[PDB]
């Protein structure tokens, strides 16, 4: 899914799997998603801040937008990078 | 004690009072920033030191 | 030189000196606090780098 | 055990085993229990401070109390979090 | 215009002209030590930016 | 050696290595002392000024003392702390 988190909460859990447990900043909001369970996809912007920096699995670089409402990288099918997309490729 | 010299004091300070301080709302922007860059680097190291007890990311 | 100013310079002189001058022990309330948190972090550092030479914190 | 420091003083040493020096601001008061040796439990509060903060090995962040009088977090047995319990909770 | 009211106005300017201004020097000596203060610190800061190029400080 | 340096000049550079350059302030005068290089001792006294602080390498906190004409602290041998000798510890 789309479980997103704030300050302190959990991630994952579906299937009977275990679930660690992340702790974010002060309100810093993150959004994830974790697809089956091969890749992952991370986001994160600040409440009051101007950027939305996001990343992948399968990238190796952190990439951000300067529009703070890009929704959120989803889980890549397999090798898929993201730095390149039209809501990405501001590259850090 | 000269009602010149108050005057000038009273002009002087409010040539004082006057002076342009520096923008802050961009300057507290840059730590929010900062820390939100944190937050996902650290995000990242987490979810992969799951990735090692077990073989499968979250959910 | 005139008795008429000098009391004009008196009133004006009582009046500049009621200025509501800004509260104080919060500014340094603010520094004493910031204080106690650089130390709580720099305590978190030096511990974990005790941690390094041998297998165990402090006692 | 519970032994606190101000200034410049010393921690640890139980069981003939090193001490490290610990050297704080200039009237800062730090409380320090170290447990067996496996975790360890901060805390700090200015003299003229109105906040207590502090936190723990298995913890990932600084909590503070608006009390400067809320004891001192002990060492927990074992990847125990403190930041949610009734002396803290109130997050950074 | 009477002999009397100027007298008076001296009496007055007498009283206002021997007021106890604050101390200065002291003022001025702690600008000085908070200069040497973040000269100090700066000049740390240096070192240690010159210890990460080569691996030993000056000298 | 004992070079010191007021307003901008220049520090080290013995066996010819490459010396930095220091630019203090106004009329600050700051006394350096490098020893073989491992460590550094600093010290600062403004010229119409009623302290005269110093530190070192191995120390963590900078050291007063109202005189203004304890010499300056040398390069200790070997983690080595200068607070608590008789010409300082008057601890900030």
């Amino acid at each position: 899914a789309s479980k997103d988190v704030t300050g302190s909460g959990e991630i994952g859990g579906s299937n009977s799997t275990p679930k660690l447990a992340i702790q974010t900043s002060n309100q810093v909001t993150l959004t994830y998603d974790g697809g089956t369970g091969h890749t992952y996809g991370i986001a994160t912007l600040h409440a009051k801040g101007t950027r939305k920096y996001a990343s992948t699995s399968n990238d190796t670089k952190i990439y951000y937008n300067d529009n703070t409402a890009t929704a959120a990288p989803s889980a890549p099918v397999g090798t898929a990078t993201i730095g390149g997309s039209t809501n990405w490729k501001n590259a850090l | 004690f000269t009602l010149i010299e108050l005057l000038i004091v009273v002009a002087i300070i409010g040539i004082l009072a006057a002076i342009a301080i520096p923008q802050f709302a961009a300057y507290r922007q840059k730590a929010f920033n900062s820390a939100a860059e944190s937050d996902l680097k650290n995000t990242k190291t987490n979810l992969e030191s799951y990735y090692s007890e077990h073989q499968f990311y979250p959910n």
